[PDB]
RNA sequence: GUGGAAGUCUGUUAGAGUUGGUGUCCUACAAUACCCUCUCGUGAUCUAUGUGUAGGGGUGAAAGGCCCAUCGAGUCCGGCA
RNA sequence: GUCGGGUGAGAACCCCGACGGCCUAAUGGAUAAGGGUUCCUCAGCACUGCUGAUCAGCUGAGGGUUAGCCGGUCCUAAGUCAUACCGCAACUCGACUAUGACGAAAUGGGAAACGGGUUAAUAUUCCCGUGCCACUAUGCAGUGAAAGUUGACGCCCUGGGGUCGAUCACGCUGGGCAUCGCCCAGUCGAACCGUCCAACUCCGUGGAAGCCGUAAUGGCAGGAAGCGGACGAACGGCGGCAUAGGGAAACGUGAUUCAACCUGGGGCCCAUGAAAAGACGAGCAUAGUGUCCGUACCGAGAACCGACACAGGUGUCCAUGGCGGCGAAAGCCAAGGCCUGUCGGGAGCAACCAACGUUAGGGAAUUCGGCAAGUUAGUCCCGUACCUUCGGAAGAAGGGAUGCCUGCUCCGGAACGGAGCAGGUCGCAGUGACUCGGAAGCUCGGACUGUCUAGUAACAACAUAGGUGACCGCAAAUCCGCAAGGACUCGUACGGUCACUGAAUCCUGCCCAGUGCAGGUAUCUGAACACCUCGUACAAGAGGACGAAGGACCUGUCAACGGCGGGGGUCUUAAGGUAGCGUAGUACCUUGCCGCAUCAGUAGCGGCUUGCAUGAAUGGAUUAACCAGAGCUUCACUGUCCCAACGUUGGGCCCGGUGAACUGUACAUUCCAGUGCGGAGUCUGGAGACACCCAGGGGGAAGCGAAGACCCUAUGGAGCUUUACUGCAGGCUGUCGCUGAGGACUCUCACUCCGGGAGGAGGACACCGAUAGCCGGGCA
RNA sequence: CGAGUGGCUUGCUACCUCGAUGUCGGUUCCCUCCAUCCUGCCCGUGCAGAAGCGGGCAAGGGUGAGGUUGUUCGCCUAUUA
RNA sequence: ACGACCGUAUAGUACGAGAGGAACUACGGUUGGUGGCCACUGGUGUACCGGUUGUUCGAGAGAGCACGUGCCGGGUAGCCA
């Protein structure tokens, strides 16, 4: 047969790619020497094509002129610091140590300095819940508990966009647009429309998988279809 | 729309033209490499053996 | 609302989208000043005809239950 | 009343498409044409130019479709008498 | 096209005139690509031209393309290349990272040109006139100069400013017509320099507690109107340019609607609508410089692609010429172009055929089927069912009106804009042509728009929103690469990958035995290295101990593959079909039975239904709206039919000219029989038969066309599949090397990642190299 | 029970064609067979008549229109000698 | 090149309890087929004449185009049924 087409995408062909040339900025958080004393204020709020989210333009003190990943409230006029005695408002960065416990985060760091990885997407939030000298116990959107460096920066509130969601496409035409600003082939034509030769689940007289929908996680890919190592399936029970 | 006749119409493209370097009218202007004498690839002159009889 | 679908997409689909934006095109109130002259920019972005000032807020509202947690904590 | 939304309606505007006639043609005007009929026609629209992806590989809203009259694995030459 | 005429040895088709036509988003005008001399002139007809040719895009010779201010050039886009680095056995190969360069001629950004004249052929290029830009030099001014602005931006609606055009009024110039008095053309004049400024923004004054304002939204004591002012637009107005230019002449004035151009307001996004060069910011005089490449022509029913002077294909601009009308529609007509969609002559011109008109009475009886054709039709008024997701259904259906002429009314500033009134009046017919829906009902399918088999399938197939499950915390999941590396990702779970189902509505039962996936696991099984025993002065080899992933075993899981019976009042194998639906697009028996409907209905619809062999996201039922989707009924309509006729146009037939192809073992005037490898013009017997030619519709030559697609055969091929055979990638796992200090543990020094660095995390693991076991149609 | 005739059906066979003899139904147009449906002339009758039933000669002529089904067949209607 | 049917008189007769109900013969008509013809009816009749919409020739008059008649009304001959 034929490669599938998740075999097509790993070649980062233009149908694949996302329309990086179109993106605006890269928002990670700044880097300061140290003290603190970096603050900024916010000249405009933007539209994030990568992201269908609100992005925060900020003039700093020092010159720097540079987009940030904006939480809820954000406005123009507002100031905004970033260093380890930035003070507790929604919009700056800090270290999660000097971060109080039980104060919702978004935007923060794997690794300190990285400048940021987890909770970014519209509306979402990370939650601080411990402390310590050596962890920062961090609950990630997903839900899961993220032991974290407490060096790790990260930026007070919630991501602003919340509740995108919660409006449906309507129409085809509606998420066409939207995955034009993607990097995502769509449309999505399903395994069992196709033919053998095409998808592992492709072929026969109508259309139903050939072998069950569960593969292991060891199958090779070509093969690696389906219900990925699926741990159950279903609703029931 | 067939393939043959109604689709001859639209070919008013130049690609292959005069080469520079061997003088053949392959010289692919939107590739800037000949099909002829690798002009453009190589600055070794295009030979495969492939072109002649094995045995000769 | 709604009505510019006409008898296109069923009912869930249409009401939550005229809820949604009933919502969305409702009076708000500028957080700057006081005044309920606050609308929707774009995408997460609204701005108060009056004072001019432009807000980072929910996608189809200015406040987003979350979003006031925040304020709390 | 105002307003003027819509993968909205009529529509041979332009343009795009191609349902039936199983008409005409079928050593053709044409190796896919002509006519009448018919569909879409502010949008997942149509289009020019430039540009990217190459052969067990592409590309595919999937028909094994398409990749220069060539496709259930292009074309050329060689293996090859 | 026709009649005259011109040229010529020769004229239906070369040229002039008249008459008659054709093209109106093109058959006109300007061009991109492409072509490449096809452009102009002269001379020709052996080639080419669907006939002819004195013609030509043909043959031959000459000639022709003139730019500071049009393009290129320059800038940067998607992206491309080179060099370096690294990989690879290696390269002309290969990803990343650096640097540099390349990447837009209509149609991205962009310093500057207008008017007239001229040639056989060029022309914002030459000439005449006038203007403008950049750089440099001289001089005066200036010391400001880099911040900022601009270049520079989406889709939808809309106001204002406003030129050309068109039209209206009136005057002038010229022309046309000749029952009136009308009708047509013209009435000109740039770049540029100067000047004016609406809109937006802002300032002062003012002081609204209800006013201000709009087409609409809106505005305001955070200061409304009004008043005054700063900034500030057109390819626009005005003046110059201009006793320039152009016109035979006059060489106008006002108006309305207003493309271009300018300037605003509103709305939309799970969509956010380039960049860089350059310009401005930043004066003036005089002078010098402004090189290089493109420039002809076609741009298409003969200059391009399609073997052709090919009925095909092929991008931009002119979308404002008149009547008409909603209109960039029809139809008619200008300007401009053409008679080259290039063979002609003749016969009332038969049969037959292609397009087409009309047909009395009947009216779907035709047919698989109303296929084909027809009916309806524009606008206004009345009026409008079931059903429905309240949006829709709906132009439902049905009923009425519709011209011209006279005089008026209303809305508006007005239109050569719109709506009405009264009277008069003609026709068979007033949307009088043209343009221009036939309507209604039941059933099936897919919700909808959308997609598709370029070239027999447009559908019920794919997509889709919507539903659902799965994997992953990012040094991730998934995927590409041999490697160096890479997509997703300028992304971070409201993410994205991988799959199933396919809007809404009511719902989605029972089964984990098999298979799949996942988790656990006392015990069992489980490879290699190292370790122990035997063996061998070593070694091969035999055995033991230890035991990873995996398997046994156990559990979870069906919106995971799939299953949901026989028997009796349990058995196979886990369960034993629930809601629904049902003779189904699923029902063999089958034209099932009953009903509706018809004269008659293997159809259709409804009910029944034991369902050969329905049924729940292999989604079930159901469903408004939508549909070139499948079936059925009714009204209307009609040459579909009864059953054909007549007519129109092009052919067909005769004549001039041009001039192929298919096909051909031979013989050949056959017919009826027979015979023969059982399907004979040719054998045998008879019959018939004078030769040639024209037209016809095609009975036969098992007619011509294609070494049969069906079927079988071949120790043929290929694509595809899997618990076929053998292997190969890939994933997991143990072991060795990198690898270091003190059956569980600490550390740091390699190595890895994070950090600009300091340093932080991790750490002898991971990565990588080698090997072993398991899985392994992803691939061979 | 026994003897046959036909060559419409079906089956059997594998003789003919696989360098192709275009497969159903229908339609249109032509010729034929008789085992005669009607019509002519007859015989018998369980032949009163009328209407039939059976049989003989006989192929001149006729043998039609429609509803479901692609259907052939057939089912059904109304006409009909 | 003619095939067949219906009707009337025969006859409400023969026959028959009755109900019912013939024929020979002579007539009139229908149908299917056939050959011909065109006074009559009907169709056509882009010969012709009129009406009239749009547009162009200034109006008028008179015309062209609207597919090979713009449409509508009438229709001679001939050809037809
Ligand atoms: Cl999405
Ligand atoms: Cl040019
Ligand atoms: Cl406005
Ligand atoms: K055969
Ligand atoms: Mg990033
Ligand atoms: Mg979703
Ligand atoms: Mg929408
Ligand atoms: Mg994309
Ligand atoms: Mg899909
Ligand atoms: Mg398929
Ligand atoms: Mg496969
Ligand atoms: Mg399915
Ligand atoms: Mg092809
Ligand atoms: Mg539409
Ligand atoms: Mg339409
Ligand atoms: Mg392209
Ligand atoms: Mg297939
Ligand atoms: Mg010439
Ligand atoms: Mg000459
Ligand atoms: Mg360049
Ligand atoms: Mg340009
Ligand atoms: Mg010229
Ligand atoms: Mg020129
Ligand atoms: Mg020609
Ligand atoms: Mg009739
Ligand atoms: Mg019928
Ligand atoms: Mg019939
Ligand atoms: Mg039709
Ligand atoms: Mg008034
Ligand atoms: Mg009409
Ligand atoms: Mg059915
Ligand atoms: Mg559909
Ligand atoms: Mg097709
Ligand atoms: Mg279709
Ligand atoms: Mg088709
Ligand atoms: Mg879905
Ligand atoms: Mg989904
Ligand atoms: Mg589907
Ligand atoms: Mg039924
Ligand atoms: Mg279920
Ligand atoms: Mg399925
Ligand atoms: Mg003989
Ligand atoms: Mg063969
Ligand atoms: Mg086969
Ligand atoms: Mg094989
Ligand atoms: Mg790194
Ligand atoms: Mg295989
Ligand atoms: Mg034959
Ligand atoms: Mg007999
Ligand atoms: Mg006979
Ligand atoms: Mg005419
Ligand atoms: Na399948
Ligand atoms: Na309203
Ligand atoms: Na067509
Ligand atoms: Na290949
Ligand atoms: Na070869
Ligand atoms: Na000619
Ligand atoms: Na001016
Ligand atoms: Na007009
Ligand atoms: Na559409
Ligand atoms: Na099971
Ligand atoms: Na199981
Ligand atoms: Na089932
Ligand atoms: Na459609
Ligand atoms: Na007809
Ligand atoms: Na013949
Ligand atoms: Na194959
Ligand atoms: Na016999
Ligand atoms: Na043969
Ligand atoms: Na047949
Ligand atoms: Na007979
Ligand atoms: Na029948």
């Amino acid at each position: 047969g034929r490669r599938i087409q998740g075999q097509r995408r790993g070649r980062g062909t233009s149908t694949f790619r996302a329309p990086s040339h179109r993106y605006k900025a890269d928002l990670e958080h700044r880097k300061v020497e140290d003290g603190d004393v970096i603050a900024g204020t916010v000249v405009d709020i933007e539209h994030d094509p990568a992201r269908s989210a609100p992005v925060a333009a900020v003039e700093f003190e020092d010159g720097d002129r540079r987009l940030i990943l904006a939480p809820e409230g954000v406005g123009v006029g507002d100031e905004l610091q970033v260093g380890v005695d930035a003070e507790i408002a929604p919009g700056n960065t800090l270290p999660l140590a000097e971060i109080p416990e039980g104060v919702p985060v978004c935007n923060v760091e794997s690794s300190p300095g990285d400048g940021g990885k987890f909770a970014r997407a519209s509306g979402v939030n990370a939650q601080l819940l411990t402390h310590d000298r050596n962890v920062a116990v961090v609950k990630l959107p997903s839900g899961e508990m993220k032991r974290l460096d407490p060096q790790c920066r990260a930026t007070i509130g919630v991501v602003g966009g919340g509740g995108r969601t919660d409006k449906p496409f309507v129409k085809a035409g509606n998420k066409h647009h939207k995955m034009k600003a993607r990097g995502t082939k769509w449309p999505n034509v399903r395994g069992v429309a196709m033919n053998a030769v095409d998808h592992p689940f492709g072929g026969g007289g109508r259309q139903h998988p050939g072998k069950p929908k569960s593969i292991s996680r060891n199958a090779p890919p070509g093969r690696k279809v389906g219900d990925i190592a699926s741990k159950r399936t279903g609703r029931g029970g | 729309t067939g393939a043959g006749t109604p689709s001859q119409g639209k070919k008013n493209t130049t690609t292959h033209t005069k080469c520079r370097r061997c003088g053949e009218k392959s010289y692919h202007t939107k590739k800037k490499v000949c099909s002829s004498c690798g002009f453009g690839k190589s600055a070794k002159r295009r030979d495969y053996e492939w072109q002649s009889k094995a045995g000769e | 609302r709604t009505g510019r679908f006409g008898p296109r997409y069923g009912l869930k689909i249409r009401v939550r989208v005229a809820d949604v934006e009933i919502k969305h095109k409702k009076k708000h109130k500028c957080p700057v000043c006081g005044f309920k002259k606050l609308k929707r920019a774009g995408t997460g972005i609204w701005m108060c005809g009056h004072c001019g000032y432009k807000i980072a807020g929910g996608c189809y509202q200015p406040e987003t239950v979350a979003g006031k947690a925040v304020m709390k904590a």
